[PDB]
């Protein structure tokens, strides 16, 4: 046994499932009408909406 | 085939419909996407996506500015993406006070790492530097993603909004007082050969010339003493090989009515810039002179 | 409103599994040799160039004025070429033996290394490889050429062993050899003997021209040239005129090897890296 | 600074030095970045001393 001691830290991940509780109507959500832009490729062209 | 097809006024590209609205039409249905003008369409800025640490988009924000990557030897960076600014500490033109300046504003571990990889290996930063363009949009995360524009213009989405390509004062280079009407935009990277002092001298020149030989010819005569420097360090330092004295190549071309002064504003360090406003980006590759 | 597409017919039967076999090559370059309309396969790609005693280089010269067309779309007895123009995007597909990254200039190659086969005809496409690994292509092809002749020493061997790989990203790659059974391919023999002469033709004529044109010296720059020429160095004008005449043909015979001039560049890779998107420049 | 000919020692004055990175030389100037031109003349010599103890006699 050397002179010292040791105190180890560990954490360690628990996968787990929360449960959120809110109130009717708390947040207000605003969107619009979602937009088509074009980006243009030879083979592949993509659309963002 | 017949005289009717070639005897026909051409197809309005935009004012047919979509291939989604003529998609949708022959059959009838309804999306909660709006559809019937198409953003991008008449575009010609070419993008490019991009990703970038926190520690290189500072000076970004604003947006117009050389997005130059670099390549370090180290195999899990292959590339960075070095702005014009950032890379003035190398440059040997800026002036210590704006060095000293710009030194306070790019310390995040990102910057310094790439300012200790652009002087380590055996090259200079012609063969160690590339080219892209202007950045003209940002995300800002931690993470951030820019946008640059190989070729074309710099605007805005809907046009709305010509963006500018600044530089700083410290790499503004024009020769002469007449300037022409339309006039062009080259990145001009010199070298002195000192021993110690081999950081290079960077330049952004806006010359009328379009050619490439009356340019180098008008520039071997601009550069003589670092020319003579060139063939002092060859004689006095033999079988060491140096090459690429100067290196040209051709960023683009401007107005010459609207390349104004300005100053950028980065957590209200200002800092004195050349401004282009119309800018376009036509690229060329990295060609040398002696 | 079709685009410029090159009718490519074919002269021969083929299954369906050599459509499906071609059908992988949509997004790859082709090179040409004449902006035509209508064109068989014979005059498709590189294996009409293939000469059994010449080499990389006279390939290289015959590569450098070449219209590098797509292939947009495969169907029942035709292939539809596409002329790409400069200014316009495209996309590349990675049929190079290297791998590429988002910002690098790209240009076109000899296939070193070694696809459709018939009796007569291979199908083959050229390499496509980034700027500097070109450049030290040549530089390898160039220093291995020239060590042909005193290719029968012990060492010689391991340097050309050193020479004959490159390293790019985790691409440990090596080169065929231009020598043949210890004599020189008469295609590299022409790309050496140029270096060759230019380099003792420099060696000779610059020492008296710049001593002619030292009392004219109205600079601080040809005074260190000559010194440095002095340094090193410890009749009839016709014969100077074909002296300088022959500097400037044997340089005329190199300029397929001086440069590289920028095809695409790429914007943004396919995930897995089997394609690109590059604009195309001229 | 002793001017020879004229017989006129000039006897203290400041002077501000640097290398010359064409060289590994020095170059002597005034308060202006005047180029101090006696150097030139061969009527004068100079004494040059610097806070390091050093000690450079100049003709």
């Amino acid at each position: 046994h050397p002179g010292f001691a040791l105190t180890a830290v560990r954490t360690d991940t628990f996968e787990v499932d929360m449960l959120l509780y809110s109130g009717k109507s708390c947040t207000s959500v605003i969107i619009n009408n979602p937009i088509v832009t074009k980006e243009e490729r030879d083979i592949s062209t993509t659309y963002h909406v | 085939m017949d005289a009717r097809a070639v005897a026909k006024r051409p197809r309005d590209p935009a004012d047919e419909d979509n291939e989604l609205v003529t998609a949708l039409k022959a059959k009838r249905e309804v999306n909660t996407i709006s559809v019937r003008y198409l953003y991008h369409a008449d575009h010609q800025a070419l993008t490019a996506r991009f990703f970038v640490p926190e520690g290189l988009v500072e000076f970004e924000a604003q947006p117009g500015a050389l997005l130059i990557r670099m390549e370090t030897g180290c195999d899990s960076p292959r590339h960075l993406y070095i702005s014009l600014y950032l890379l003035g500490i190398r440059a040997s033109n800026v002036s210590a006070s704006t060095r000293c300046l710009l030194e306070s504003v790019y310390t995040a571990s990102a910057a310094r790492a790439a300012l200790q990889w652009l002087d380590l290996g055996p090259h200079l930063l012609h063969r160690r530097l590339e080219t892209l363009g202007c950045v003209k949009t940002v995300s800002l995360g931690i993470t951030s993603l820019l946008t640059c524009v190989m070729r074309g213009y710099l605007y805005n989405t809907l046009k709305t909004e010509v963006f500018a390509l600044m530089i700083p004062k410290d790499m503004y280079l024009t020769w002469e007082e007449t300037r022409g009407r339309l006039q062009y935009v080259y990145l001009i990277i010199v070298y002195d050969y000192d021993g110690p002092e081999t950081r290079p001298g960077i330049y952004v020149l806006t010359s009328s010339i379009a050619h490439w030989q009356t340019l180098v010819d008008v520039a071997r005569g601009k550069f003589a003493r670092e020319r003579c420097s060139f063939v002092n360090r060859r004689i006095t330092r033999p079988r060491q090989i140096p090459l690429c004295t100067g290196v040209i190549q051709k960023l683009g071309w401007c107005l010459a009515d609207d390349i104004h002064t300005s100053f950028l504003v980065h957590k209200e360090l200002k800092l004195s810039v050349v401004r282009l406003d119309n800018f376009s980006v036509e690229l060329g590759d990295f060609r040398e002179f002696v | 409103a079709m685009e410029a597409n090159i009718f490519c017919t074919f002269d021969h039967k083929l299954s369906i599994a050599d459509v499906g076999k071609l059908t992988k090559l949509v997004a790859a370059v082709v090179p040409i040799p004449q902006r035509l309309h209508l064109i068989k396969h014979y005059q498709l790609g590189l294996h009409q160039f293939v000469d059994h005693t010449r080499g990389y280089v006279r390939l290289r010269g015959l590569l450098r004025n070449m219209t590098l067309t797509l292939m947009r779309r495969v169907e029942g007895n035709q292939i539809l070429l596409h002329v790409p123009t400069h200014g316009l995007l495209y996309t590349v597909l990675n049929t190079g033996p290297v791998t590429w990254e988002k910002g690098d200039a790209l240009c076109v190659l000899p296939p070193l290394f070694h696809l459709l086969t018939l009796g007569q005809w291979e199908l083959v496409l050229p390499w496509i490889v980034p700027m500097p690994l070109a450049l030290e292509i040549n530089q390898r092809l160039l220093i291995m050429g020239l060590f042909s002749l005193d290719r029968s020493y012990e060492e010689v061997k391991a340097a050309v062993q050193q020479l004959q790989t490159i390293t790019f990203r985790d691409a440990t790659f090596t080169i065929p050899d231009p020598v043949i059974d210890q004599h020189l391919l008469i295609d590299m023999k022409t790309a050496c003997l140029s270096m060759s002469m230019v380099a003792n033709l420099a060696s000779e004529l610059t020492m008296t021209y710049v001593r002619k044109l030292a009392l004219e010296d109205s600079s601080m720059l040809l005074v260190k040239c000559q010194e440095l020429l002095m340094r090193l160095d410890r009749v009839s004008p016709d014969d100077e005129i074909a002296r300088l005449s022959a500097l400037f043909v044997m340089l005329r015979q190199l300029d397929d090897l001086i440069r590289e001039q920028v095809v695409f560049t790429v914007c943004d890779v396919s995930p897995d890296n089997k394609s690109a998107t590059c604009i195309f420049k001229g | 600074v002793v001017r020879c000919v004229r017989a006129q020692v000039d006897l203290g004055v400041e002077v501000r030095a640097a290398r010359c990175p064409r060289t590994g030389l020095w170059i002597v100037r005034d308060r202006r970045g005047r180029l101090r031109r006696w150097l030139s003349q061969p009527e004068v010599c100079v004494l040059y001393v610097t806070p390091d103890l050093d000690f450079y006699w100049v003709l």
